[PDB]
């Protein structure tokens, strides 16, 4: 069993509102570990009652036919039920085009409760059609607190600092730090959690690396660039998380606002080229090749 | 029209340059190969060499194409019929000749 | 009730149609000679295509025309099935015919059939040839297969020219006796783009509209980004004026047109204005990327604004 | 112009819905003599002839001979519309393209007609052998059916064993095999009689599937005639009351 | 078993040569219970196939290694093959086309219901290996991620892809990322020496450097090519000719004849040259990076990262288009007119 | 209860508001019997299907017209075309006289050969049948389809034409409103009465009371000052202050870097930039904004928006 | 708290599956009057109504008004589970939640009883207006699904014209041509076969066959069918239930060209 599922969950208040409907389409978003599925599940109980079940929702005209085949159905009687679709900013665009008309033609017997991870998911019932609610992350002090009193019932042997490292590779969200210990306890054997196992886990970059390349980048012989960007790549990195790593470097660093800006506008380039599956290798000799040009003036 | 009206009749009306029509004749004799194939530009008139080599033989000629529905089962009632039937003639005329067009 | 003038003025004749005159002559020469071939016509929309491929079968078959046509559209059923079952039937169908003439299948808008469809309809054309025509229309050319094309008369239509479309339009004037006037013409002919259906739809919309036909009331009716506007947009693009083209683009944009529209008429002016070839070629590859970001939802106002910004740059 | 008419119009949808399986496209040579059809499938697997006598129509007008293409599907979903009891009367021109049908009923006030289109067939049929067959076998047509129509579940081929004291009906599967024999029976009933005519004792293996297509003549007559030899193509013969015959023709195994 | 490239593969996760303590991290996985689905990634020829054979090793018997051979299909109907065992099964869903994502669903649908006959003797699941995941299609990769959510608990899904840039992040949020780094140099030098020593035969220490530095950090370029030069000349020296692939010679000259004649005859020369190169299904990608590798060797110093930044910029464009020789012979004349500028100035 | 978007639904003509020219030219064409098929575009929720669907309940009773009247959606899907439009379309009327009516709903889903077999019936039927085709996108429908129908463009609603039509509601549904409040809902509608009416609904039942902080806070909407802050940080706090503030208040208000953008495309346009400035930017930013719909990270755009400004800097002191 | 005992219960199940083809859902507009359907076609090309008589029944006991909607398709589908001998009995609450089916063996303990989920539909009153049509046919009902099954292979359409002598059924088709000529029964002892035709001016119409023979599955109903025409009006198809009500069927001409 995962542990995520185990202990997954502030936002009790807009049940209330819920509930003193006797009602626009709910849209609820945030980051994945604010127990939204939850507070949806316990604001439904609330309003139905324990006798009074109802229907959760990987295809579109399957889903949508089965929106009516529910929703055309009667009820006893409360008048209005609210359908899930969570997972909404996973499907795609003709896809979620075609629920908002599914949404259309029921709201006179049913009601819809989307989450998803926010501006990912469409317009047309983003704007209009739906009440939004934010949904917003656990503190990191807190987090911090959470997984300290994980690691003691888990009896897992991580220290305060490798806790704080764990929550800060898992960024503004939870659920990825609990799911992050589990792997590396269970890759460790439960021995010892250091560091640089976190560190290959969530596929972060070790600081000494970025390091190296700035300092490649310091020195002006294109050779050296040319090595650096072939051993990394060599160790299996990926193109994304470099320019992640060395962009959150260099917003922070004491480089001119002219590098900075020029640095940062070539890594959105190639943040987007990666996007369309540009080769990684490519992508950060050209990076690379800007900074020096930068960096050497 | 003119093309049926010319098309060859014997061996006599074959044209030269081609190496088709002279090299079918050996293997469709009675060296145990099963199935042919078309290859090739086109111009080299494919289509009416088994019809002529049959003709030169004496064997009778199947042709068929993608006009009906091409269903597995429909495949095999039009293929099993004219591979393991007879003919319902003299016994010259029994040896039939088969081509599938459109196969795509 | 009336017809419709793109029905009430539908030649009846091909010695009425204003189209490609090439392929006009050629198909009245198939009508006189009778052994007409299997023909597909391709092209852009409402040049004549159907209208010349009826006249051509009602030169041909004549009163035989009830019986010895047959005619599917997308409207009609026109699957794998069909065409295996109607269509081969009909081949198949006799019908005494005078010694040139021969049963026509006509499916107009033959771009529409799956390949399979088209595949199945190979082999029919090709046997019964001896005694079925078949006379196939599309407006894309690539849409019919291969093999269709080689066993077929491709016939090429155009875009209509300006003449053209003016002395239809004129020939419609003098039939209902509209008033007008050269703005409106103008105005018409360039709503038209080309086609002929498009040109009497708008002008019979206008005309019932607002009577007197004019610039004004024929842009009121065919609301539309105003040329004359965009006219201005690219040529303060041109003088590197960005906040004009801006200005121009925010009236439009509150207007309330939608985007593609907006960049649509953008490359349309952009056609005919006069202006430096390379320049305008420029302009255009431009206006092309950006109508590809538009089309792929990227559709904001600041996409137009990036669009003027870039072209105000290429001319640097 | 043509025309001719059938009191017993169950008669031509009886003869129809038999051969429609086995031809879909043939031709009918109208004659003063009556009405004949062969046709010969494209791979030459079998040939059915067909027969009708002029006198046996009830009304007969041929003013020349004249071939017209008929599809049997056509015909098969036309003659479908005609009631058992109704009166089917046949009409066409010198050399026109429509075939003008009429079902009559038993002057049940009702009148029905039908024009159905042609085809342009023209193929001119050829003339098939007459021969004196080494075995000839005369039994019932449904025995035959159901034979058949056993037989064809085992397996698609059957081998016939003509012998004098009876024929042998075999087939073989792979869920096994199963042999039919049928003695030369003591005159019983008179349709029940099996009566073989063997001069010499004939071996040959048909396909089962057309065969099965061929027993779909059954209703026409109680009884089915047999006749084969060593180098013949079988032949099974229906007699269609006194109307005419209807032959089946089929090739043999390799 | 002839080959030293798969004689010497290793069996087990225990006798490995290099990322010992990953291959212990590993065990200690696979010892332990509730084993989750991996994403193994590297770059090619690090040991990706070897590692994920002996976690299966580990996982189950020696009866893995009994790899058989399968054929299936697929509604649409598409016919592919598959490679399997009786405990695991394995396929390149991509092969299938776009039409990759309904084979997928309908492979794990048969190895979830297989599993429950009986296949537990050691582990209660069955392994869905699947290679080259970054090839698969955005809605294939959407289908895969809902199908191991829908059946975790009777079948684990082992990916294996060169890169994780293609890869959803969905699927790699529920994925256990397991890197695989290309061995270094020293490490290459060992395993060479090994099989070199394992055989009977003597590897100089400087032709072990010369093939490791020439492999690019590559174990089976460097293994192939050590038997390559072993049987041309078995008394291997400082100088030995060690022989390599025919299309990195061939994009080797085609890089020298751009550099050597900036003009459109050359330029359609050059052309010919990578109709010559894409032909033999070399990936269009593979062509810019080794192009852009020899012409950094002749160009100058203060022009190196025009080139680069020119070479991305195109590869990006070949990547967004359809026909790989457009953007190809757009960078080769890009290319083309700046060296010219330069020289010329 | 029931939701205030069809629970105050327009009914009559006189309901409709700011197209008095079109309905007025829409009801002529009933009147003289002239009406041709219909051809309404327009940015969604103008009441372009509230319009129609008056102008049919007007012409038909609601006793006929169920039978004379067959609304569809093209969504819902070619057999649409040849199946109930075709059979609807191929026959006359059951009780009543005249040309029965087709209103085919998000006219602009369909496929271009499902348009062309529209395109047929339509033509075959125009004597005894006419179409309404509603559709958002004009570009979406085929030229040749186009072309047998009068085209209506449903323009977005002006504030002050759409303003009272709110207060109706406001007055009807007892919720406190003040003129900040109003300004913005009108703001955020960008006239769309949907949008608008949701809007309005949604932030009466979170906190009862609409104002323009409530509402904007309620669809998340960033706030002119919060814009004014960010560019004012962009043109003068340094790269790392500028990028930490920015952070900052996006995470803590939730802000979309989408919306941000475009409000700064605003102030651009709406600032006094020199001209080679203004085009670098607008450059940039719609550069920014193409990279944001492939899916990026966000923060890397973020301070790719932020170099942007932050180049400008120097050139615009000088 | 509706309740409504049928004895003989094989009626219902020709009633609903004489509709479940072509009306999917209707609502029973159940009044102490009896019991009346009235639903219109999905294409909206035809349309139905359906009366049933309180008279006809066994008890009825509609205390009050109810305007129940079904599945037509759910309700058949129950309906073939009960014996065409069965006493069937429906039953509703004091408000309209649940159907409840009782089926009831004729002379044995076996029973069965089934309850329904419901329908909310939005329906509206019809005009359907009494007028005198100018031809009026009573004709059997098996032979007009005859006719109408013959001629569906013919074609889609069937042109049907009368004169005072009889009524002419025409069709035409790819696969040719064909009219049906019915001459009105001259003396026929009984009308369950006689073909009465009452007209007052000549008329021609056509009608798709598709529908034809959706509305010719209501044959078993009755042994005679009676259809009423007239010109620019749609075909009227009556089927005469026995002491009970009638089926009532409409459907618009199609265009002639
Ligand atoms: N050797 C030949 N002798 C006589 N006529 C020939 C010869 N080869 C081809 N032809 C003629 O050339 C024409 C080609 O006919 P046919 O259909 O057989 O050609 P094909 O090459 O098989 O077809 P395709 O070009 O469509 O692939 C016919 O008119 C045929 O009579
Ligand atoms: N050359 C022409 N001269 C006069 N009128 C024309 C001409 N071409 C088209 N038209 C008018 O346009 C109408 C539509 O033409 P038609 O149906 O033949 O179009 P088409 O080119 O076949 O296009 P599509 O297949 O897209 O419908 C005609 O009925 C006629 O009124
Ligand atoms: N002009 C208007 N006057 C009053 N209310 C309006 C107007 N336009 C829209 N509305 C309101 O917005 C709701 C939605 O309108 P409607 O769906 O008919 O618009 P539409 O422009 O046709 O849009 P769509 O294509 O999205 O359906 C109406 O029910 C009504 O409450
Ligand atoms: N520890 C090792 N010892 C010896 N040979 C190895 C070792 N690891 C990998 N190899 C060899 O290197 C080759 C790499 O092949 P493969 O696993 O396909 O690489 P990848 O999967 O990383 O592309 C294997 O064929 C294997 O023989
Ligand atoms: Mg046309
Ligand atoms: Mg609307």
């Amino acid at each position: 069993v995962p542990w995520v599922e185990k202990y997954r969950p502030f936002q009790e208040e807009v049940v209330a509102v819920l509930k003193k409907s006797l009602l626009p389409n709910l849209l609820f978003y945030g980051p994945p570990g604010t127990g939204k599925t939850s507070t949806i599940l316990a604001a439904a109980r609330e309003l139905f009652g324990p006798e009074l079940f109802r229907l959760r929702v990987r295809g579109i005209q399957v889903v949508r036919e089965k929106v009516k085949n529910f929703a055309q159905l009667t009820v006893s009687g409360p008048p209005f039920k609210i359908v899930i679709l969570d997972e909404a900013d996973s499907m795609t665009s003709a896809a979620q085009a075609a629920l908002r008309r599914t949404m259309e033609k029921e709201s006179k017997t049913t009601r819809f409760c989307l989450i998803c991870n926010y501006v990912s998911r469409i317009i047309e019932p983003l704007t209009s059609r739906c009440s939004k609610f934010r949904f917003k992350p656990l503190s990191d002090k807190i987090q911090q607190q959470r997984l300290l009193d994980i690691a003691k019932k888990e009896n897992v042997k991580i220290s305060d600092e490798g806790i704080a490292y764990l929550v800060k590779v898992s960024e503004g969200d939870l659920r990825k730090a609990i799911t992050f210990l589990q792997s590396a306890t269970r890759l460790t054997g439960g021995k010892e959690i250091t560091e640089k196992v976190i560190t290959d886990i969530a596929g972060v970059i070790p600081a000494e690396k970025i390091d190296g390349v700035f300092a490649a980048c310091q020195s002006g012989s294109f050779d050296k660039l040319e090595a650096v960007v072939k051993d990394l790549i060599d160790e299996g990195h990926a193109a994304t998380q470099l320019v992640n790593q060395l962009h959150d470097v260099v917003v922070e660093n004491n480089l001119s606002d002219k590098q900075k800006s020029i640095i940062t506008e070539k890594l959105a380039e190639v943040d987007k080229c990666l996007a369309d599956g540009a080769d990684e290798h490519l992508q950060l000799i050209s990076l690379c090749a800007t900074v020096m040009q930068q960096l050497s003036q | 029209l003119w093309v049926d009206e010319f098309a060859p009749r014997h061996y006599t009306e074959l044209l030269s340059d081609d190496f088709t029509n002279r090299c079918l004749l050996k293997w469709l004799k009675l060296p145990k190969q099963k199935v042919a194939l078309l290859c090739g530009p086109p111009g080299l008139g494919k289509t009416t060499l088994a019809h002529v080599i049959a003709r030169h033989a004496g064997y009778s000629v199947v042709e068929m194409n993608a006009s009906d529905d091409r269903s597995p089962e429909v495949f095999r009632t039009r293929i099993e019929a004219a591979t393991q039937m007879e003919s319902v003639l003299g016994a010259g005329g029994k040896p039939n000749c088969l081509v599938i067009d459109e196969i795509d | 009730y009336e017809l419709p003038w793109v029905e009430k003025y539908r030649p009846v004749k091909l010695n009425e149609i204003v189209g490609n005159e090439d392929t006009v002559s050629r198909l009245e020469v198939f009508a006189r000679e009778g052994n007409v071939p299997n023909i597909i016509i391709a092209g852009p929309p409402g040049t004549g295509k159907t209208t010349s491929i009826l006249c051509l079968a009602r030169a041909l078959l004549g009163p035989a025309l009830k019986d010895a046509m047959l005619e599917l559209n997308a409207s009609n059923d026109r699957g794998i099935d069909v065409v295996r079952n109607k269509i081969k039937m009909f081949a198949q169908q006799k019908v005494t015919l005078p010694k040139g003439r021969h049963k026509i299948i006509i499916l107009d808008e033959a771009d529409s059939m799956t390949d399979g469809a088209q595949q199945a309809l190979r082999r029919t054309m090709e046997i019964y040839s001896k005694t079925t025509r078949f006379a196939l229309a599309c407006n894309a050319s690539d849409k019919i297969i291969e093999p269709i094309q080689s066993r077929c008369a491709v016939l090429r239509y155009t875009k209509l020219t300006d003449a053209q479309i003016l002395t239809r339009l004129m020939n419609v004037i003098e039939k209902e006796r509209v008033p007008y006037t050269d703005d409106g013409l103008e105005a018409i002919i360039f709503t038209a783009q080309g086609d002929m259906r498009q040109a009497l739809n708008n002008l019979q919309s206008t005309f019932s509209g607002f009577g007197f036909i004019n610039s004004e009331n024929v842009f009121k009716v065919c609301d539309e980004p105003h040329p004359l506007l965009v006219k201005e947009m690219i040529q303060h693009c041109v003088n590197a004026n960005i906040d004009e083209a801006y200005k121009i683009l925010a009236h439009l944009w509150h207007l309330g047109y939608s985007p593609e529209d907006i960049i649509g008429n953008i490359f349309r002016v952009c056609k005919t204005f006069q202006m430096a070839e390379y320049l305008k070629l420029e302009f255009i590859k431009e206006i092309g990327y950006t109508h590809m970001k538009i089309a792929e939802g990227v559709n904001s106002l600041l996409q137009m604004a990036g669009l003027l910004a870039r072209l105000c740059q290429k001319t640097m | 112009m043509f025309e001719a008419r059938l009191v017993q119009g169950s008669i031509l949808k009886k003869v129809l819905e038999a051969l429609k399986d086995l031809i879909n496209e043939a031709c009918w040579d109208i004659s003063s003599s009556g009405v004949n059809l062969q046709s010969m499938d494209s791979s030459h697997v079998s040939l059915v002839q067909l027969t009708l006598r002029s006198e046996g129509f009830d009304t007969y007008r041929c003013d020349r001979n004249l071939a017209m293409g008929v599809n049997l599907t056509s015909m098969s979903k036309i003659l479908k519309c005609a009631g058992n009891e109704d009166i089917i009367t046949l009409r066409a021109e010198d050399n026109a393209d429509t075939l003008a049908l009429v079902f009559e009923a038993p002057n049940q006030e009702k009148v029905s007609d039908y024009e159905m289109k042609l085809m342009d067939l023209d193929v001119e049929q050829l003339g098939i052998p007459e021969q004196e067959y080494s075995c000839v076998v005369k039994m019932p047509s449904g025995e035959f059916a159901r034979i058949c129509r056993d037989l064809s579940h085992i397996g698609d081929a059957v081998v016939i064993s003509c012998a004098k004291d009876g024929v042998k009906f075999s087939a073989s599967g792979e869920l096994g095999n199963g042999n039919i024999k049928l003695s030369q029976t003591s005159n019983v009933d008179e349709e029940e009689a099996v009566t073989i005519e063997m001069n010499e004792p004939v071996q040959l293996t048909f396909a089962l599937r057309y065969l099965n297509f061929f027993t779909k003549a059954t209703p026409l007559s109680s009884t089915v005639t047999l006749s084969m030899s060593a180098d013949v193509p079988l032949v099974v013969e229906y007699k269609i009351a006194d109307m005419g015959h209807l032959k089946y023709y089929l090739a043999p195994k390799i | 078993m002839s080959l030293w490239v798969d004689k010497y593969r290793p069996c087990s996760l225990g006798r490995l040569d290099y990322h010992k303590e990953q291959a212990a991290q590993l065990r200690n996985l696979v010892q332990c219970g509730d084993f989750p689905h991996l994403l193994v990634y590297g770059p090619s020829g690090a040991g990706k196939k070897t590692r994920i054979m002996c976690i299966l090793r580990e996982l189950y018997g020696v009866g893995v290694e009994k790899l058989r051979i399968e054929h299936q299909t697929i509604t649409t109907k598409i016919e592919i093959s598959t490679i399997a065992s009786n405990y695991h099964l394995e396929v390149n869903p991509s092969d299938a086309g776009n039409s990759d994502r309904v084979v997928i669903q309908e492979m794990l649908k048969t190895v979830a219901q297989s599993q429950q006959l009986e296949t537990n003797s050691q582990r209660d699941f069955k392994v869905v290996l699947l290679t080259e995941v970054d090839k698969l299609t955005k809605d294939a990769q959407h289908a895969l991620r809902r199908t191991m959510e829908k059946y975790m608990s009777t079948c684990r899904l082992i990916l294996c892809c060169n890169s994780t840039s293609k890869v959803i992040p969905p699927i790699r949020s529920r994925c256990l990322a397991v890197r695989v780094p290309a061995p270094s140099i020293e490490d290459i030098c060992h395993v060479l020496s090994t099989v070199c020593k394992k055989e009977g035969l003597n590897l100089p220490s400087q032709l072990a450097h010369r093939l490791a530095e020439k492999s690019c950090r590559n174990l089976r370029k460097a293994l192939l090519m050590c038997e390559a030069c072993r049987v041309q000349q078995y008394p291997f020296t400082a100088d030995q000719e060690i022989p390599e692939t025919d299309w990195e010679v061939y994009l080797r000259e085609t890089a020298n004849a751009i550099v050597s004649q900036q003009t459109p005859q050359r330029l359609l020369e050059v052309r010919g040259r990578l109709y010559e190169l894409l032909t033999h299904c070399i990936p269009p990608e593979i062509i810019m990076k080794g192009l852009l590798s020899e012409l950094l060797h002749n160009c100058d110093g203060q022009l190196k990262g025009e080139v680069a930044q020119m070479a991305a910029y195109y590869e990006h464009r070949l990547q967004l288009g359809s026909k790989a020789i457009y953007h190809l012979e757009a960078f080769v004349a890009k290319f083309m007119a700046l060296y010219k500028k330069f020289m010329e100035d | 209860n029931l939701p205030w978007v069809e629970k105050y639904r327009p009914q009559t003509l006189n309901d409709l508001i700011s197209h008095q020219d079109i309905l007025s030219t829409i009801q002529k064409f009933i009147n003289e019997d002239r009406l041709p098929h219909l051809l309404l575009y327009g940015p969604p929720g103008t009441g372009k299907t509230s319009t129609i669907l008056a102008c049919a309940k007007q012409l038909y009773k609601d006793k006929e017209f169920g039978s004379m009247v067959l609304e569809l959606n093209a969504s819902d899907d070619i057999d649409i075309i040849r199946g109930p439009i075709l059979s609807f379309a191929s026959t006359r009327t059951i009780f009543k006289k005249g040309f029965k009516l087709v209103i085919l709903d998000e006219a602009d889903a369909m496929t271009q050969d499902a348009q062309n077999a529209l395109r047929r019936v339509i033509e075959k039927f125009t004597e005894n049948t006419r179409f309404c085709l509603i559709c958002n996108y004009l570009s979406k429908i085929i030229p040749a389809l186009q072309s047998r129908c009068t085209r209506f463009r449903f323009g977005p609603l002006t504030p002050e034409l759409m303003v009272p039509r709110l207060e109706h509601v406001v007055e009807e549904e007892k919720v406190d409103i003040s003129e900040d409040g109003m300004k913005a809902l009108v703001t955020l509608s960008s006239g769309d009465m949907r949008r608008a009416l949701n809007i309005l609904q949604s932030t009466n039942m979170a906190f009862g009371k609409v104002t323009e902080e409530t509402v904007y806070t309620c669809t998340g909407h960033p706030l002119k000052s919060d814009i004014a802050n960010i560019l004012d940080w962009m043109l003068n706090q340094d790269f790392t202050t500028a990028y930490r503030n920015i952070t900052e208040l996006k995470t803590l208000k939730g802000l979309a870097l989408h919306d941000i953008l475009t409000e700064i495309h605003l102030f651009v346009h709406r600032v006094d930039f020199p001209s080679s400035v203004r085009i670098h930017l607008l450059t940039k930013m719609a550069d920014i904004e193409y990279r944001l719909s492939v899916g990026t990270n966000e923060k890397i755009q973020l301070s790719s928006l932020i170099a942007a400004f932050q180049v400008t800097r120097d050139l615009i002191v000088a």
